[PDB]
C-alpha cells in the first residue's frame, strides 16, 4: 500500500537512471555545435573546403568534441564512485542485517 | 560597369553552374573565395546567388 500508492518511494534508483540518461543526451547534442567551425558537419566541411583550409576547421571541432568526451568520462567516473559507495553499504547491509 | 555606389546585383536561379567558364577572363587579380574552395565549386547546389 505505500509502494502501490506512493509515486516517489523509489526515487534513488530513478534518480541513478535520469542522470545517466541525462549525460548521454548532453554527450550526442554536443555533436551538433560548430566550436568555432564553419559547420558541424564534417562532410560540409570536406566536400566544401580544400585540405590545407579543412584541416584547419576539422581541428576545431576534434578540439570541441574531444573535450566534451573528456568532461564526460570525467563525471562518469565520479558518479561511479558513488555507485560503488553505495554498493559497499549494501553488501555490508546483505550480511549484517540480513 | 556600375559605380562602387550603385553596384549592380544579379539574381542567379534554376540554372547549371559551370564556373569552368570562369577562367575565360584569365588575367584574374585576385579569386580569394570564403567558406567554398574555388576548385570544389562544380560539386555543390546553392540556394541562391
Ligand atoms: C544590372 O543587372 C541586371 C540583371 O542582370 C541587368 O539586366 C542590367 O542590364 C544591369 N544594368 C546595368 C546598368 O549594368
Amino acid at each position: 500500500d505505500s509502494l502501490f500508492s506512493t509515486p516517489s518511494a523509489l526515487g534513488k534508483l530513478q534518480d541513478v537512471v535520469n542522470h545517466n540518461a541525462q549525460a548521454l543526451n548532453t554527450l550526442v547534442k554536443q555533436l551538433s555545435s560548430k566550436f568555432g567551425a564553419i559547420s558541424s558537419v564534417l562532410n560540409d566541411i570536406l566536400s566544401r573546403l580544400d585540405p590545407p583550409e579543412a584541416e584547419v576547421q576539422i581541428d576545431r571541432l576534434i578540439t570541441g568534441r574531444l573535450q566534451s568526451l573528456q568532461t564526460y568520462v570525467t563525471q562518469q567516473l565520479i558518479r561511479a564512485a558513488e555507485i560503488r559507495a553505495s554498493a559497499n553499504l549494501a553488501a555490508t547491509k546483505m550480511s549484517e542485517c540480513v | 560597369f556600375a559605380s562602387v555606389y550603385a553596384w549592380n546585383r544579379t539574381r542567379i536561379s534554376n540554372c547549371v553552374a559551370d564556373y569552368s567558364v570562369l577562367y575565360n577572363f584569365a588575367p584574374f587579380f585576385a579569386f580569394k573565395c570564403y567558406g567554398v574552395s574555388p576548385t570544389k565549386l562544380n560539386d555543390l547546389c546553392f540556394t541562391n546567388v
